């Protein structure tokens, strides 16, 4: 049906995600039990870790398209991601490895992130109308192997250790390198205009030093979230002093400020989400005992399901409208199942918390997907700067307010910890209902504008 | 997924003894681990446990007579039974949940062990 380069970039972009969120599925609780941080620490850890993740993929767009070329920095990412992998299984051995290990995966994913898709635009003549089904079994692609991760790195970690898992993690991104070499000759003629000159050593080397500088700056930001805070404070502050300076613009600022608050909520699925998940839920379903961290792959499950669904069936502001009220609902779900729905012992049925995964990731189709791609109709680089930096922003904050819902490690009773996740789930749910409402209100004035 | 408790037996009144839990493939250290037990005619009831992080939970009637701790090196869960008395005579359950949560009732774990018989009788010696 599809170009045969799509079959290998669907095969890459897999491997490398089951990788990515091999790591990210189990992270949290590898800071609590592992590095005996509590789940304060590892809350705010995991932000600046997420935050770092998300604002250098800014760096891979530029790196491919106007440095070494697409198909050179996905081999680049590759293994510097690899790389990073197999550091983190090193870092039990060498616990003062970690945050230098996470700066890899930071900067190697900044590397690699936006270029496989780069690469399947330009397998198709500009106007081919494959082009949706094709990004639709892209995004697919994506949640197949995070599925796959999230699923089974959790049991991975707990029969054979963490350093199995991550080597695990750091395998799949080498059988992404061998598929694409293997397939090399398949995308000859496809690239951006680097691919088809020789390399600038010059260029790859100002390439390799940023990195490596960049993994430094990362693991250090991550062991010092209080300067990370003000970094990206003032970074903020500055680049919103900078962004009024300089109307269809506007419409940018608000719907990033929403983006903004879906970040927030999003980050709370391998934290808070995932902790609630571990204390007051039963953990088995449909008769079959599982690990409760596995509880993170109903995201990717539902996205996996609901995005051709979705393909097949307002413009713009209406959706992401209808994505926050889908948040806010999955968030109100959650508190409802904690404060009517419990057992006498403190547990929730793992039901309420498969319906608000459905929900969350109805937001996510409605959001994400489909945020800066309309951004892109309404713009540019400055933007798409701010955009990370105030996306990596939304990270950082939402690991702030998971810390409202951290447990100390001496508490062991379910009913103790059940009114904390649900008076948090319950202000999240009705804040995001708040907000959603005003997207509402303002969504005619939004929808002139685009004109 | 499958524990072993071993360490019951016969003890008279005030003696002591020691149960262990020992699992097999999954490492009981991401583990709470609550002792359980049923006495003739009565349901499992929360006995003691120990969660993955060192907290501890205990019924109101065993504490300052059972211990619960962990040897994270050889993966295995103790309770230590001392000042025993008749009523405490029941099978003996280990149950294993994931996590920091010790729920009170055995819905709440997933592993369990197949039990292990302690007696404690009245028997003293004779004056
Ligand atoms: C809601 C998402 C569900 C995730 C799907 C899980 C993938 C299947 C796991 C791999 C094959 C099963 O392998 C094993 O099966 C038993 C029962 O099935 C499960 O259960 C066992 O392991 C996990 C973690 O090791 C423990 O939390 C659990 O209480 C234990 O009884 C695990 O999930 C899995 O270790
Ligand atoms: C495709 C050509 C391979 C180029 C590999 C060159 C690596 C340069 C090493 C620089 C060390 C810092
Ligand atoms: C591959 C580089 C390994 C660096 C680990 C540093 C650990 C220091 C422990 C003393
Ligand atoms: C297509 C080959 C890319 C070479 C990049 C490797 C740089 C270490
Ligand atoms: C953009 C919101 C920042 C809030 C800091 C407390």
């Amino acid at each position: 049906q599809q170009p045969r380069p799509f079959f290998m970039i669907f095969f890459v972009e897999l491997w490398e995600r089951f990788g990515y969120y091999g790591v990210q599925g189990v992270l949290a609780v590898f800071f609590v039990k592992q590095l005996g941080f509590s789940q304060e620490q590892a809350f705010v850890t995991f932000g600046a870790f997420a935050a770092l993740v998300y604002g250098l993929i800014s760096i891979g767009g530029y790196v491919g398209d106007h440095l070494l070329g697409t198909k050179r920095t996905i081999v680049l990412g590759a293994l510097v991601l690899a790389i990073g992998y197999f550091m983190t299984g090193m870092s039990l051995l060498k616990p003062d490895l970690i945050f230098i290990a996470l700066g890899t995966i930071a900067v190697g994913n900044g590397l690699f992130k936006a270029n496989p898709a780069s690469l399947l635009s330009k397998c198709y003549p500009p106007k081919d109308p494959r082009l949706d089904g094709a990004f639709t079994l892209f995004y697919m692609s994506i949640n197949i192997g995070s599925l796959i991760a999230l699923s089974l790195a959790p049991v991975i970690a707990d029969r054979f250790g963490y350093s199995v898992t991550y080597n695990l993690c750091g395998a799949g991104l080498i059988i992404a390198l061998l598929v694409y070499i293997a397939c090399r000759g398949m995308v000859k003629d496809i690239g951006s205009e680097p691919d088809f000159r020789p390399m600038s050593f010059s260029k790859l080397l100002y390439v390799l030093l940023g990195s490596v500088v960049m993994i430094f700056v990362c693991a250090w930001l991550m062991h010092n979230v209080e300067v990370a805070n003000l970094v990206l404070i003032v970074l903020s502050i500055v680049v919103t002093i900078i962004f009024f300076r300089q109307n269809k613009m506007f419409v940018a600022f608000v719907l990033m400020l929403e983006a903004v608050v879906f970040y927030i909520l999003y980050a709370q699925m391998p934290t808070s989400l995932n902790f609630f998940a571990i204390n007051n839920v039963h953990h088995e379903i449909l008769g079959f005992s599982i690990n409760p961290v596995s509880f993170q792959a109903l995201n990717p499950f539902w996205v996996v399901l609901a995005s051709p669904i979705l393909a097949g069936i307002l413009s713009m502001p209406m959706k992401f409208t209808l994505g926050m009220f889908m948040c806010s609902l999955g968030f109100l779900t959650a508190a409802a199942a904690g404060m009517w729905f419990a057992d006498a012992q403190g547990l929730t049925s793992p039901w309420f918390i498969v319906l608000v995964y459905l929900f969350q990731s109805l937001g996510e189709l409605f959001i994400s997907a489909l945020g800066l791609a309309m951004i892109a109709a309404l713009v540019m680089g400055f933007i798409l700067g701010m955009w990370f930096l105030t996306q990596a922003a939304a990270f950082l904050l939402g690991g702030y307010v998971a810390t409202f819902t951290a447990v100390p490690d001496n508490i062991t009773d379910p009913l103790e910890t059940l009114p904390v996740y649900t008076n948090v789930f319950g202000k999240i749910g009705l804040v995001t209902l708040g907000v959603a409402v005003v997207m509402l209100l303002m969504v005619p004035w939004l929808k002139r504008m685009i004109a | 997924v499958q524990l072993v408790e071993s360490g019951g037996g016969l003890v008279q009144a005030g003696g002591s003894l020691r149960l262990s839990c020992a699992a097999s493939g999954p490492t009981l250290s991401n583990y709470a681990v609550g002792w359980f037990r049923q006495a003739p005619g009565k349901e499992r009831e929360f006995v003691a446990g120990i969660n993955w992080s060192s907290g501890l939970r205990y019924k109101d009637v065993v504490k300052g007579r059972f211990t619960v701790s962990r040897d994270n090196v050889k993966d295995t869960v103790y309770l230590q039974m001392n000042s025993l008395k008749p009523e405490d005579t029941a099978v003996y359950y280990c149950a294993a949940r994931f996590g920091g949560m010790l729920p009170l009732q055995p819905s709440g774990y997933a592993n369990w062990g197949q039990g292990t018989q302690v007696t404690v009788s009245s028997h003293h010696h004779h004056h």
